């Protein structure tokens, strides 16, 4: 069985440095290049460095070069990323990869990624906004209530209904940061609108980053 | 015939086949073109008789 | 010209895909035996007066 | 073969001289892949060639795919390339109890780079480092400078499409010559002064075999007509020479009366005899059959040919 | 450094048809390309590396080939676990560069939308601004886009968008859409509109409120 | 022969190949039955010198 583990993200502010490291089981790595990979969230792929294991020699993204250096330790049958000079824009899912030959051949397997985040704001719990059904008919006889979840870092954030009891109708969006350096993201939740007034509509925020928790009760308005 | 599998000797076949044929037309259509050119001169011998 | 032979002969498979055409190269020997008997009509004109 | 070349580096056996039987490996079926191009699996012994070859090889099972006329791929434009005019048979088998090793056979290669597509049947076994860049490479191997060659990842562990396979192609060659290369068909011994089919070397016909009135050159089995087909030949085993007739044949046409006077007619056979084909009557023309003769002359009413008409007498 | 270009920008078939997606290259790579699938929430798994070779742990199902400098990619039939993101790499010249990535939905039963409109409030107003919020639930298919007016106009450059992710059964989506007015500019119009419009509507839905309405 | 993969672009040039041939060939024989007429109505001026 082949395997590839990655391990020692966090969170390091600007001006510092982080050290990133991927085992590798079931195979070895002489022979074999080692590579890394960056996806910044909302983003795609890009490609960081790159070491053939046999040789010593190594590649890097013109766009990383004189920051980030890659090595590798045959004895250990693992491989690691020297990130330094961090800033901001230096944020996202690292990812630990294998191929033959310096290249001319693709990645076999990549690990599943560890994420780095960094922003002006470098943390902060959420707070909830309550939003208001509709007053009016609707299509289907069903209504919801919503409510958006506002001004935390870093993401994930886990976001249910009534204390966490509620799961089914509920719909939620992914998080975008935004200007104040926080992230943000809405959600509702549809049933026959009569019941809009008989259940209990209580947006759970968990944020294990910041240890904190939000418990924010969303009631239909006058309207 | 001897060569390819029966299909693929149908193929190579027809092909031989249709430009064989059309050999034979082009000179048969040629030939036609002579014989009513002769026949006139036949019937001018005749007629010179 | 017997456009069996000319195209294939003495071969039942070379006669099945001659077939393939219909009466197309039949055309063609009777264009020929008709120029023969042609032939022989220019030379009677010609000569048995 | 106990052992196969890479395919970069394939072998061409030259093969001529021989009684080949190509109906023996269709027949014994040990082959996975057994797919003639230009020519059929069988059993061909009919046919002969001026030569023949067998290239041999190992490739990866999902690489098997590449060994025709008409393909593009890494094998077929940069290790081994067939001609889309192509005569031949590609025959290939599994070799996992033959060229398995633990820890992966990495004695097979194949190229990987080169600056050109090869021409057919063409090998290039040079080691000189690939430039992909535009910088010179100098002889250093790295980043956009590859050596060209590369082995195969054949472990043990693998699944079929990457399982070694020994793939031999035979090319059947013929031009303007004897084929020395020539099935097993039973040997006979050749009959004179009658009709028969002929097969000398490969080159098949029917005729009559008549010793010949003209001398042939040392240098050579042969002579053709206008038509390009066989007019004589020397027999390959006891070098004689002897003519080849075309078999008696003509046109048959049918002399008859009108069908509202009488039904007595008769079959006239072109330029033939009346035994080949109690009233039969032979003449130039041919032969009549279903008719008498007489040596005096008459009015003509259905003409024969050559002077000679047909006509009804009591 | 080559660039990849990967197309069509989204494909949709339904379950059990058969899928192409293809990537060129603006230079050559060699066999150098890799497949990548992602799934909302997940990290991208690899199919097919170095061109036509398949990853462990792949189903059958994904194949692909090369003809000229056009890289085929083939779901020979999909199933409902296939709908991700896909993705081509080309390991030949670094900087290793990346496709923009492909999107597959389902072709499920389209239909329009639950929308609410909410009016800045006077809790919200004590910014000094207004969030004038229309929101879109539950609907399909991925494509839909909200226009605003103001006093029966059309507005622009005055909003702001969010779209979240897929449903996985039925592939359904929220769209979030809201205007932004400092108070000052709230005051000065009397009539606000959502205008919703998609596929799944014959009809776009319209809802609007007075100012300091609810 | 500048544009197509070279054995499909050789299976088009043949068909194009022939077609154009076709064309010369059609062209050919037309003029050689109207030669014949042209001869004719010449055969006619002669005899009319
Ligand atoms: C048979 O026909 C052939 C060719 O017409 C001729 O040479 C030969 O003399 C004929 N034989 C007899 C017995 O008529």
């Amino acid at each position: 069985e082949v395997q590839l583990v990655e391990s020692g993200g966090g969170l390091v502010q600007p001006g510092g440095s982080l050290r990133l490291s991927c085992a590798a089981s079931g195979f070895d790595l002489g022979g074999y290049s080692m590579h890394w990979v960056r996806q910044a969230p909302g983003k795609g792929l890009e490609w960081v460095a790159g070491i053939y294991a046999s040789g010593g020699a190594t590649a890097y993204a013109d766009s990383v070069k004189g920051r980030f250096t890659i090595s590798a330790d045959t004895s250990k049958n693992t491989a690691y990323l020297q990130m330094n000079s961090l800033r901001a824009e230096d944020t996202a899912v690292y990812y630990c990869a294998r191929s033959y030959y310096y290249g001319g051949f693709g990645m076999d397997y990549w690990g599943q990624g560890t994420l780095v985040t960094v922003s002006s704001a470098s943390t902060k719990g959420p707070s909830v906004f309550p939003l208001a059904p509709s007053s009016k008919s609707t299509s289907g006889g069903t209504a919801a209530l919503g409510c958006l979840v506002k001004d935390y870092f870093p993401e994930p954030v886990t976001v249910s209904w009534n204390s966490g009891a509620l799961t089914s109708g509920v719909h939620t969006f992914p998080a975008v940061l935004q200007s104040s350096g926080l992230y943000s993201l809405s959600s509702v939740v549809t049933v026959p609108s009569s019941s809009l007034g008989t259940q209990t509509y209580i947006c759970n925020v968990n944020h294990k980053p910041s240890n904190t928790k939000v418990d924010k009760k969303v009631e239909p308005k006058s309207c | 015939l001897s060569r390819l599998d029966p299909p693929e000797a149908e193929v190579q076949i027809d092909r031989l086949i249709t430009g064989r044929l059309q050999s034979l037309q082009t000179y048969v259509t040629q030939q036609l073109i002579r014989a009513a050119e002769i026949r006139a001169s036949a019937n001018l011998a005749a007629t010179k008789m | 010209v017997d456009c069996t032979m000319y195209i294939c002969g003495d071969s039942t498979e070379c006669s099945n895909l001659l077939l393939q055409y219909g009466s197309f190269c039949t055309q063609l020997n009777r264009a020929l035996t008709g120029i023969a008997v042609e032939q022989d009509k220019n030379t009677q004109e010609v000569f048995a007066q | 073969a106990t052992r196969f070349a890479s395919v970069y580096a394939w072998n061409r056996k030259r093969i001529s001289n021989c009684v080949a039987d190509y109906s023996v490996l269709y027949n014994s079926a040990s082959f996975s892949t057994f797919k003639c191009y230009g020519v059929s699996p069988t059993k061909l012994n009919d046919l002969c060639f001026t030569n023949v070859y067998a290239d041999s090889f190992v490739i990866r099972g999902d690489e098997v795919r590449q060994i025709a006329p008409g393909q593009t791929g890494k094998i077929a434009d940069y290790n081994y390339k067939l001609p889309d005019d192509f005569t031949g048979c590609v025959i290939a088998w599994n070799s996992n109890n033959l060229d398995s090793k633990v820890g992966g056979n990495y004695n097979y290669l194949y190229r990987l780079f080169r600056k050109s597509n090869l021409k057919p049947f063409e090998r290039d076994i040079s080691t000189e480092i690939y430039q992909a860049g535009s910088t010179p490479c100098n002889g250093v191997e790295g980043f956009n400078c590859y050596f060209p060659l590369q082995s195969y990842g054949f472990q043990p562990t693998n699944g079929v499409g990457y399982q070694p396979y020994r793939v031999v192609v035979l090319s059947f060659e013929l031009l303007h010559a004897p084929a020395t290369v020539c099935g097993p068909k039973k040997s006979t011994n050749l009959v004179k002064n009658k009709c028969v089919n002929f097969n000398f070397n490969g080159l098949t016909g029917t005729g009559v075999l008549t010793e010949s009135n003209k001398k042939f050159l040392p240098f050579q089995q042969f002579g053709r007509d206008i038509a390009d087909t066989t007019d004589a030949v020397r027999d390959p085993q006891t070098l004689e020479i002897l003519d080849i007739t075309p078999c008696s044949f003509g046109g048959v046409s049918v002399i008859t009366p009108g069908t509202n006077t009488s039904n007595q007619v008769a079959v006239l056979y072109q330029d033939v005899n009346c035994t080949e084909v109690s009233n039969v009557f032979q003449t130039r023309a041919g032969c009549l059959i279903g008719a008498e003769h007489v040596n005096n002359s008459y009015e003509c009413d259905i003409p024969i040919g050559a002077g000679i008409c047909a006509s009804y007498q009591t | 450094d080559i660039q990849m270009t990967q197309s069509p920008s989204s494909l949709s078939a339904s379950v059990g048809d058969r899928v192409t997606i293809t990537c060129r290259a603006s230079q050559s790579v060699s066999s150098a390309v890799a497949w990548y699938q992602q799934k909302p929430g997940k990290a991208p798994k690899l199919l097919i590396y170095s061109a036509s070779d398949l990853y462990s742990g792949v189903p059958s199902r994904f194949s692909g080939s090369r003809s000229g400098t056009d890289f085929t990619l083939t779901i020979s039939s999909l199933q409902p676990e296939d709908f991700a993101t896909y993705y081509c790499q080309q390991s030949h010249t670094y900087p290793i560069t990346f496709g923009q990535g492909t999107k597959v939905e389902i072709k499920r039963t389209v239909a329009a939308p639950s929308v609410f409109i909410f009016p800045p409030s006077d809790e919200q107003l004590k910014s000094g601004t207004a969030s004038v919020v229309c929101l879109l639930n539950n609907f399909y298919p991925r494509e839909a886009k909200v226009q605003w007016k103001v006093d029966n106009a059309l507005q622009s450059g005055n909003s702001q968008e969010s779209v979240t992710e897929q449903d996985s059964k039925d592939s359904t989506y929220s769209l979030s859409s809201t205007l932004t007015l400092s108070k000052a500019d709230y005051e000065k119009h009397k009539v606000y509109a959502c205008e919703v419009t998609h596929q799944g509507l014959s009809s776009p839905v319209t809802k609007s409120f007075n100012r300091g309405e609810c």
